[PDB]
């Protein structure tokens, strides 16, 4: 049983977005779906819940239609809308399927949860830069890598090394918001054998920005 | 409303050893639920009502509680446990979360591998400067990076940002950008990198210059 | 003794050829019978519904027309009861339930006829009488009249052909197999003595009777509330609490239709005229409402699968719960053939309903549907009142399918037959035999 | 007559001091019963455990599953025969007879032996039911209370009784009505007038069932999910399926009867002989429930796929056979546990067998041998037990398929017709008419 | 309650295709579906059936893999596929769904049928040509105008006017083989007081080659 | 395979008229069914079970039969049950449908509607000539088309489609459609369509001047 969510991405402070979710792998009926939605660097805050035949729909306190909740039985699909969006409504939302044991409900299963980001900051495609070592750059044993992903908006932007071909030795920081504009680092280690021997690729792509940049990390005149 | 309050906000445990967390309530509460959630994964549901534990969950794990006190134990916690559990409660709408508890690994302390990199050419062929430098895997997690520019200790285009807990190594990492413009850079021959941590008395210098 | 027992153990089981074959006339007599009688029900309820449509226009004249075309049959129904047979009166139950015990006779040369017919008549006038008064009896009749024909003796084949055919017509009265067994065996039987009643021979009677009832109305169910949600394990009090409700209920109902069968008694002194007017009367009231407030008036079915799904109003709940009371308590105590069993259930679904928005109100956590109280409360009223619950139980899981909501059912109609027994309550059925018993052997 | 008028305003009114401990044996018949459910587990996998613990060695695992099975087997039929000789066999007669007041609740010794005699017996992987074990411990239950806060009178004795019988065949297949129905058809003193709280029982059953929820919930016993339905052009095909029940139904009678004389003489009576002829059998299982799981076991586990059509015509002959066999051992051998499941389990097979022959001669009729199987199922329990009404409402509680209910009735009933013109008994009572003249003696 | 076959079209003697039949208004999962045909104006024929949960698909007296019937229910979706075909099956598809009174089943609802054309011929789209009346225009109370359809292959098109929203006065004529390329044309009577004031549109339709043709009728020059 | 075989398979009756069709078979079949096929449209479950009107179906229609020989009745029969209807049994797998029986209607008589139409200008860019010409809602069915080309009668080059009985008037309706070449249209002017039918003596005839 999976649960797709999508529909979160970048909106203006003051416009409003339609969250989906789409249920596979049991009879989507006779269950009650509801969101759940975690803001960057916090708790999980419960938003609203629908029942079947949609007859029943329940949110936490808020405004007179901050948040509708809707589910089309006939598509597997269950809906968010939020309108009126300040930047409290900037986080991470989850559905979930709703079952109990004794009677004391719990969220049975969640799904990946897309990002709903919230600014008046613009789309912008990210500039990649290949980290080689120094002039200076003594070549021991391990030696170490990365290239930055620096100047976008918003997130996120996924880096791999060589294809996923790198999973050991990858450190993949997280991106920090400076000037409305993010920027992020990466770093991979391999043995001194490898590079500049074989060849070492950094994945970098922005799909917001539709960019897709395989900076190949070469060493240094 | 109920209000949940996780337990130690933060707290690392060894692997074998038993560890145990609250989730004091502000009011009775019933059968509270606990979730488990890794780093850019969704939230796991571990403990169901207070105790029973769910299809799938490593034995170690325990819960208990009543009233207005409940709590998480690990019976020896490994690695595969480090994360982060919330307790959820529904026994009275709407329903609540608490604010989670951090259980990150301990072991042993680890000396910081200093990298400073020069700005790429692709970058200064636009007006800009970045020097980055990495402070990867190491143990406890706080450290202290400084950037002198030909001497004079340079604070005024830092950007630090650090990793969490290798799912593979457990060593803490950071990064230490510095931006200027490609002019600014251009009027510099030193660029050094030092870093102050618990494994040395004193800074893991590591830098460059133009030349 | 020890010694008989292990000869008799041995013997257990063994109903004479003849007799369970005659059970297998009995039914399919009764399922005919039972079907033709729900088919003419029909075909009157319609000619009605048709007559109110070919004069639209004129409304007051439509009122008129609604009460007389329904005061009409109703008359015609009282008539042919005080006129050549007293017992198709009233229910119908306790008649039999009283044969059994051999106190009281079957006259089916009478009993048939009026019953059937002044039936129709009734119940084609829309009053709010069941059906399963008018079949049971007519059931028995049945099985008396081909226990007659054919001759047979021995106080089983007396017993067991009139229990079975109780049974068959309780079964195509409901299309519930189980519920027919389930009734004779737990209410219409003798309650304080053994008695020789072939419990396999009824089984026959109930299928050949239940086959008939398919073989004509199948393809349609009497009641669709197709498959609600469950019962959460920590929601079962709920069901426990709305079960003493019946249960104190139960036994104030029962007091109304007993106490209104006296006072209504008075206005006619027992004058075969005023009383057939009185019916006229009381058999008008409801072909009018069967027009201004449908729910108020009828069977009572139509309107189960409405307050299940939650379509009415609270409001609109307490107004057909109260108006329905009322209805019901006429027509029945007003002693007009037809059952009472039926609008019980629906008197019941109504106040499940009502407790079920209630509940769905205070407690969000646990997720509740009205819908669930309803089908819990469906049989509490046969459990508080009549006070056989296996049997209601039984009756509503047929009828409406959801068995995932057993526990709640039965806590609750437990509760009501425990909190009816604590307050003085009495089986309606048995007390209106007890009662009709004590005047006979008054009247001395 | 007058009396009557009298009683009728008297009926249903069952002292408030009966309907409170119809409570307590429930609540303790449930906790019980479910305390052994879960010893049959821990049991039966303890054993499977063993088996992968030395997975290479394949003659040391038929050795192995033999032994440990064998071994609780002997440790059942010992507590048995020392200790307790009614605790063997199913353990229901012995109820029914108790009701008569022909025959002894001994619980002191019947409640602890029948217990832990029966988990041996299960544990081993035997082809015996549950509803013995608990239909006994259960009234036994009912007893222990009636002893120990004390109360007199017929009415207390017979139902406290009746009611423990209930509810302990409520919680040994999750079925609230097939418990009271149970009693009030077959458990009862079937020729004269009882006493017997009808309430007072519901009370227990349901006490019971909540005990069984609270623990065994989220997970059905039988699963087969929502089969077709039966058009009313083809409820003569389950006239016939009733009739090959029907005429089955003593036969079988006659073997489980016969099996226990002939294999009452191998050991002679000797409480040796006896243990050991015990954990053979008990060995026998251990080992079928690896080669051929089918042949082994309680029976739910094949029900399901039995039902959905996953064995070909050949290997259901070959299970039915197999089973008819393993299951007369394990119950005429007279060790503990009931005969009512694994007969749930022959109607199954008997049935999808007949399906798949129907679902071949009328491709008009487009049937589903599923039907078929969910028709047969309590078939047994009606021409063996001949107590269908209670069959029926068994496996419509654990089948959920309502809308069978006709055909289920059809073949339950054509059997109990087919077994009578054929001199069939009701098992349960043939077994007590024996226990009782042998008591005669 | 409706069911709709497509993948309907032209195949090569010897060949092979697969007719699918979406069906959509009720519990489709519940009900054995099946396969009927017609033939060039001749009689019905049974081709197959098929249970529920694909357990049982029973056929007409046919070779081994002639046809092959299937569904996926979680798509509510029927399939026919024949193979090795010849001039015996070029017909009408229809799909239908079964179901029972007594017991002795039936086809209980038919869909609209798919067309299957054995032939070594060619798809070709049809030409639409407005037929607006003459400049002798006596213009009587009724008008009639038509549109002819000519050119196309193979069998059938549909054609209504304004969307079908002009369903009275309407006759379409059969069509005509002129040398591997059929023609018909449609008429339509109205008052003139509804044109040329207003608009009237043939909407011809040739599924076979997925192309849809609009023609408003304009008056001559 | 049973085989049934149908009564009249074409029949014709006058509104009013009681109407019986036929189905019977080799072998004995039971409980068969009757569907309703209008032109242009997939059939329609009308009766089955031998005698049970489906759901929207007219009591016009009885029904019945029981053996080998069974019947569809129209107790005053209209004029929009003008169909083809099939017979079916599935009680002896594999099922077989009847053969058809067309239901025609006879009414009084009505007078065609000539309406002629030029080619039309596209038809032309890709040069092609077509003077179609309708001949709209008629009874009996039969009539005659003449094409006179500049008041010579053509014969080649033309063809006449038919509808079927309409299902609510009864009437028919006819198309003659003569082709040429783009010249051999543009060479000769005035164009013709001759209708002559049992309506009337003088023969309708509408007609256009190429310019």
């Amino acid at each position: 049983v999976r649960l797709l969510e999508s529909g979160g991405g970048l909106v203006q402070p003051g416009g409003s977005l339609k969250l989906s979710c789409a249920a596979s792998g049991f009879d989507y009926s006779r269950y009650w779906m509801s969101w759940v939605r975690q803001a960057p660097g916090k708790g999980l805050k419960w938003i609203g819940e629908i029942n079947p035949v949609s007859s029943t729909i329940n949110y936490t306190p808020s405004l007179k239609d901050k948040f509708i909740i809707s589910r089309d039985n006939a598509k597997d699909t269950l809906y968010l809308q939020i309108s009126k969006v300040r930047s409290e409504d900037t986080a991470l939302y989850y559905c979930a399927r709703l079952y109990y044991g004794y009677g004391y409900w719990y969220f049975d299963v969640w799904g990946a949860g897309t990002t709903v980001t919230v600014s008046s900051a613009k789309t912008t495609p990210p500039s990649v830069y290949p980290l080689a070592p120094g002039s200076a750059a003594a070549a021991a044993s391990m030696v170490t890598l990365g290239c930055l992903v620096k100047g976008y908006f918003p997130e996120p932007v996924t880096v791999t090394w060589n294809s996923g071909s790198l999973a050991a030795g990858v450190h993949t920081f997280p991106a920090v918001l400076q000037a409305a504009l993010y920027t992020l680092s990466s770093s991979v280690t391999v043995p001194s054998s490898s590079w500049p021997s074989e060849t070492v690729t950094c994945n970098v792509a922005h799909p917001a920005s539709s960019t897709k940049v395989d900076k190949k990390i070469v060493p240094r005149a | 409303d109920i209000v949940l309050t996780q337990s130690p906000a933060i707290m690392s445990a060894a692997p074998g050893d038993k560890v145990t967390m609250t989730c004091s309530a502000s009011s009775s509460v019933s059968y509270i639920h606990w979730y488990q959630q890794k780093s850019g994964t969704s939230p796991k549901r571990w403990i169901y009502d207070t105790s029973k534990l769910t299809s799938g969950v490593p034995v170690r794990f325990s819960g208990s509680g009543s009233g207005t006190s409940y709590s998480l134990t690990i019976n020896t916690m490994e690695a595969e446990d480090a994360a982060t559990y919330y307790c959820q409660q529904w026994s009275s709408h709407p329903q609540t979360f608490g604010g989670g508890t951090k259980l990150e690994i301990l072991r042993a302390d680890a000396a910081p591998t200093v990298s400073i990199f020069p700005p790429s050419s692709e970058q200064l062929t636009s007006g800009g400067a970045s020097v980055v430098c990495f402070l990867n895997n190491f143990y406890p997690k706080d450290i202290n990076v400084k950037w002198k520019i030909d001497g004079s200790e340079r604070q005024n285009g830092v950007l630090n940002s650090w990793t969490d807990q290798d799912s593979k190594d457990s060593t803490y990492s950071m990064s230490s950008t510095l931006t200027l413009t490609k002019d600014e850079y251009e009027r510099h021959n030193s660029y050094t990198c030092e870093a102050t941590h618990k494994t040395s008395t004193s800074p893991i210098v590591k830098s460059f210059n133009r030349a | 003794r020890r010694r008989q027992l292990i000869r008799q153990l041995l013997e257990r089981d063994k109903t004479p050829l003849a007799i369970l074959f005659m059970a297998a006339v009995v039914g399919t007599l009764v399922g005919l019978a039972a079907v033709a009688f729900d088919k003419g029900v029909a075909w009157l309820q319609n000619q009605r519904m048709g007559a109110l449509v070919h004069t639209a226009d004129n409304y007051p004249l439509l009122l008129t027309v609604a009460f007389l075309c329904s005061a009409v049959l109703a008359m015609f129904g009282y008539f042919l009861v005080r006129k050549y047979a007293p017992e198709a009166g009233g229910s119908g139950i306790p008649e039999i339930e009283g044969a059994l015990e051999d106190q009281r006779p079957v006259r089916w040369w009478r009993v048939l006829p009026v019953k059937f017919f002044g039936g129709l008549g009734t119940l084609g006038g829309g009053m709010v009488l069941g059906r399963e008064g008018p079949t049971v009896q007519i059931g028995g009749n049945i099985g008396r009249m081909v226990l007659d024909i054919f001759r047979l003796k021995g106080d089983e084949a007396r017993h067991t052909l009139l229990a079975t055919g109780a049974a068959a017509g309780l079964a195509a009265a409901f299309n519930a197999p189980l519920a027919g067994i389930l009734f004779i065996i737990e209410e219409m039987r003798p309650q304080f003595r053994y008695t020789l009643i072939s419990i396999k021979a009824v089984f026959i009677g109930v299928i050949m009777s239940t086959i008939m009832y398919r073989i004509f109305n199948h393809e349609v169910a009497l009641i669709d509330v197709g498959k609600l949600s469950d019962a959460p394990l920590n929601t079962l009090w709920l069901y426990l609490i709305l079960g003493i409700i019946f249960g104190i209920f139960g036994p104030i109902f029962n007091k109304w239709v007993l106490g209104m069968q006296d006072l209504l008694h008075r206005v006619h002194g027992g004058n075969i005229t005023k009383w057939v007017l009185m019916g006229g009367a009381i058999g008008g009231l409801c072909g009018l409402l069967g027009f201004v407030a449908p729910a108020t008036s009828g069977g009572g079915f139509n309107l189960i699968p409405i307050a299940t799904a939650g379509n009415f109003s609270m409001g609109m709940l307490v107004f057909i719960f109260v108006a329905r009371v009322i209805t019901t308590l006429l027509c029945f105590s007003s002693g007009a053939p037809g059952g009472i069993f039926a609008p019980m259930l629906a008197l019941g679904t109504v106040l499940g309903t009502a407790f079920g928005m209630v509940a769905v109100e205070l407690f969000p956590q646990y997720h509740l549907e009205a819908g669930t109280f309803a089908i819990a409360g469906m049989g509490a009223l046969l459990a508080a009142s009549i006070r056989a619950p296996l049997t209601g139980i039984i009756l509503v899981l047929e009828m409406t399918d959801n068995y995932q909501l057993i526990l709640p059912m039965i806590i609750t109609g437990l509760g009501a037959t425990l909190l009816a027994q604590f307050t003085g309550g009495k089986p309606l059925y048995s007390a209106i035999l007890a009662r009709t018993l004590a005047k006979q052997e008054a009247e001395q």
